[PDB]
């Protein structure tokens, strides 16, 4: 219990410095992204350098005091935060080749063209994939798009897990997909600890539940694309991945236009509507503050209103154009969207309004607890504000839909399969990724099986076969941008996982009397109450006792997911009826 | 008249670790004109009413102007404890006056930063009421001796605040005063208009 005062102290000197220091980081990166000039380029960096020089060299000073020694829970964990050096484990040649490699393959990412026609990823590539209905059309773009970066990517790879993994094990981590793993560990008390070797068995679990969902909605988009693929699928097998309405098969919300449960009722759009009645930027902000202030939440300071680009400037200032919620620090919050008058603005909108809501929470927090519980509470918040504002009845009530309008049975069915192509289609792509991720990093499958052994978790997890027959010498999972880019992609399926659980969590505070899709939490003060009770913690608290704080329960649960696309599953369950459940994995379209 | 222009519309205002102290002796004083801007969240008085103040007669009544962060305005307070109320500026559990305070991002905030005004992070013990230290040795945290130089263990008393335009709205500057009225077996002075 000796020498505690010396690490609040210097915790307290940590803080002092590092809040001025990330304001100082945050403004000239807010300059930069809202002002695109070799200047604010130049300033962004030595601010970012000076920034990372000062947590560095507090860091190195933070190993010195044995966390064991350590009582105070809150002194516990900040120290242990700031303890994990990372980057810094390895040596100087290690981090030159390290670094070397990763810039390199984000080089021949960013800048991979295909030939044969010649379009580039983001511009021409993508719309290919996404509108293109012809089978040659999208052969040849997914088949020159791999052999022409995942190629050349491949011997970068090699050497950048062995890098990676070295790493690691300085960090005394076993290897690079356990220290991801790091993000989901949880200290505490007996109920509240979270091993980090129990992830897995929660998403194998999880996904065990949601397989039958799954595999109805396979089944169902498979017979859907015999209309428009005749002789490219099969009643049996498994579906190519360039006909995935993308280039890696992670979104299916192109398939919508084709795989509509009912083509005669289409979705509902406001925009129409909303920008008849003269719907300025300002205006959507307007209404969504309004919404956060019906279930509770505090309301937005001047500065933000004053400070944020909610429009486009007009003045000739290149912007990034990406929507991204700020949090400057000192009370300065900050939203950078190019506002346009649409729905999906307008939901874009709320999102970000409610991440800026997220991060007011927890600022009473310690500087180095002014973060989420994990990497998934963050987008989720965002998304179940999003999924409640998207409620017919919410829209009813400001004003953009008539009260006359009478909600449809088949309109909810289009809604709910298209969020289930949207959500419940990535939920198999992550996790089969992220297993692979760790398999490879763990050396239990050798560099000679890597493509092999992906493309048979393709087929068994996921469903999806290659149309022609890929070597070792090819690199599928290095062609996308989280995996050549080093980023963790088990975030999303917990995101999705939360999300719901939260919303389930939520609407029963709100004592609401119909389906969960249909909720709306907006004019309930309970339901907020109950949420900051959560967004408060943020970092201070285990992940477990901020998911009980909301849910109840200490862990992930699927159960709300399959309430959400209950009705949708019902209706896939009468419709597949017509065909057999499952997919063969011995079938490719390359056995002629 | 009492000098109330130079207490409040002074150009500067001290850091909260140099708050400087006026008194008043001869003249007559006048309450009514505490009126620096509408919104004023900081109007606390202790052991007096503000309608009865023009009655009520003290010997002399001492007046404390320093800047503080919002968040930190509460702290001016009998019986509060914090980073301001133990090593800056403590008030007696029992104490007499009235604590004035106005926003002054305008005047005290820049858009490099304004590093004239300080504060005490760390101290060995916490300041008695009406206390006021200056010293700037360094900081000893450890069972090693503060050689004159900053580093482990050896952090420096003083620090800056940093005030901005966009500083949010807590961490805006605060021109805080601190109106004590010390009244003893003496004769009263500091009377009301007649
Ligand atoms: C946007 O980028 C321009 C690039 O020129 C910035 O312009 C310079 O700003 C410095 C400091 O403001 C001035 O001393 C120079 O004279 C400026 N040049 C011009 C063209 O005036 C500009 O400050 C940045 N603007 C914004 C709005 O962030
Ligand atoms: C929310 O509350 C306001 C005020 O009572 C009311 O006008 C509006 O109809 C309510 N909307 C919803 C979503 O129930
Ligand atoms: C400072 O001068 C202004 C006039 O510019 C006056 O209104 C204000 O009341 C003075 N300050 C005080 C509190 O005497
Ligand atoms: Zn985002």
């Amino acid at each position: 219990s000796l020498t505690e005062e010396n690490a609040k102290t210097f915790l307290n000197n940590f803080n002092q410095e590092a809040e001025d220091l990330s304001y100082q980081s945050s403004l000239a990166s807010w300059n930069y992204n809202t002002n695109i000039t070799e200047e604010n380029a130049q300033k962004m960096s030595e601010a970012a350098a000076k920034w990372s020089a000062f947590y560095e060299e507090q860091s190195k000073t933070a190993q010195s005091f044995s966390l064991q020694e350590i009582q105070t829970p809150i002194i516990k964990r900040q120290l242990q935060a700031l303890q994990q050096s990372g980057s810094s484990a390895l040596s100087a040649d290690k981090n030159k080749q390290l670094n070397t490699i990763l810039n390199t393959m984000s080089t021949i990412y960013s800048t991979g063209k295909v030939c044969n026609e010649c379009l580039l990823l983001e511009p021409g590539l993508d719309e290919i994939m996404a509108t293109s209905t012809d089978y040659n059309s999208r052969l040849w773009a997914w088949e020159g798009w791999r052999a022409e970066v995942g190629k050349q990517l491949r011997p970068l790879y090699e050497e950048y897990v062995v890098l990676k993994n070295e790493m690691a094990r300085a960090n005394n981590y076993n290897d690079y997909g356990d220290y991801w793993r790091g993000d989901y560990e949880a200290e505490g008390a007996d109920g509240y600890n979270y091993n980090r070797n129990q992830l897995i068995e929660d998403v194998e679990r999880t996904f065990a539940e949601i397989k039958p969902l799954y595999e109805h909605l396979h089944a169902y988009v498979r017979r859907k694309l015999m209309d428009t693929y005749p002789s490219y699928i099969s009643p049996t097998g498994c579906l190519p991945a360039h006909l995935l309405g993308d280039m890696w098969g992670r979104f299916w919300t192109n398939l919508y236009p084709l795989t509509v449960p009912f083509a005669q009722k289409p979705n509902i759009d406001v925009t129409d509507a909303m920008m008849n009645q003269g719907w300025d930027a300002e205006r959507i902000f307007q209404e969504a503050e309004k919404f956060f202030v019906s279930v509770g939440l505090p309301h937005m300071t001047q500065g933000f209103w004053a400070n944020s680009m909610l429009t486009e400037p007009a003045d000739g200032r290149k912007v990034v154009c990406h929507p991204t919620a700020w949090d400057l620090g000192h009370g300065d919050f900050r939203i950078k969207m190019c506002t346009k008058v649409t729905m999906d603005n307008f939901l874009t909108a709320h999102h970000e309004m409610g991440h800026i809501q997220y991060d007011m929470a927890y600022a009473r927090q310690p500087f180095l607890l002014r973060n989420g519980a994990n990497e998934g509470f963050h987008e989720a918040v965002g998304e179940i504000m999003s999924l409640s504002a998207a409620t017919p009845k919410h829209l009813k009530s400001i004003g953009l839909l008539p009260s006359d309008f009478q909600e449809d049975s088949e309109t909810e069915i289009n809604f709910l399969l298209k969020q289930a192509l949207t959500i419940v289609g990535t939920l198999p792509f992550t996790y089969m990724l992220e297993k692979w991720r760790w398999m490879v990093f763990r050396g239990e499958i050798p560099k000679e099986q890597w493509m092999k052994k992906w493309w048979e978790m393709k087929r068994e997890i996921v469903g999806v076969v290659e149309p022609l027959p890929h070597d070792e010498t090819y690199c599928d999972p290095a062609s996308l941008f989280h995996v050549s880019n080093d980023y963790s992609f088990i975030r999303y399926y917990t995101r999705t996982i939360y999300q719901f659980q939260f919303q389930e969590a939520l609407c029963q505070a709100a004592k609401y009397n119909g389906s969960l899709h249909k909720c709306d939490i907006s004019n309930s003060t309970e339901a907020g109450q109950k949420l900051l009770k959560m967004l408060s913690l943020g970092n201070s608290e285990p992940w477990t006792k901020a998911l009980e704080n909301v849910v109840g329960a200490r862990n992930m649960d699927v159960k709300p997911l399959l309430n959400y696309f209950q009705p949708l599953f019902d209706w896939l369950k009468e419709q597949n009826r017509n065909s057999f459940v499952g997919w063969n994995t011995e079938w490719s379209p390359y056995a002629d | 008249l009492c000098p109330f222009d130079e207490v409040f519309n002074a150009t500067r205002f001290a850091s909260v670790y140099a708050w400087n102290r006026k008194r008043i002796s001869n003249c007559v004083a006048d309450y009514s004109v505490l009126y620096n801007l509408a919104p004023f969240f900081t109007f606390k008085c202790y052991g007096v009413s503000p309608t009865k103040l023009n009655d009520l007669c003290f010997t002399n009544v001492y007046a404390d102007s320093f800047v503080i962060r919002g968040d930190e305005v509460r702290q001016i307070a009998p019986g509060q404890t914090g980073n301001i109320a133990d090593y800056n500026y403590k008030l007696p559990d029992d104490f007499t006056g009235c604590v004035i305070a106005w926003n002054s991002n305008k005047l005290d905030s820049k858009v490099s930063g304004n590093y004239n005004y300080l504060y005490r992070l760390f101290r060995k013990s916490n300041l008695k009421p009406f206390e006021r230290d200056i010293s700037t040795e360094i900081y000893q945290a450890g069972n090693k001796p503060c050689n004159g130089v900053a580093g482990f263990n050896c952090y420096f008393p003083l620090r800056s605040y940093s005030f901005r335009p966009t500083y949010g709205v807590g961490h805006q500057p605060y021109r805080v005063v601190v109106l004590s009225f010390e009244l003893l077996h003496a004769p009263a002075t500091v009377c009301g208009p007649k």
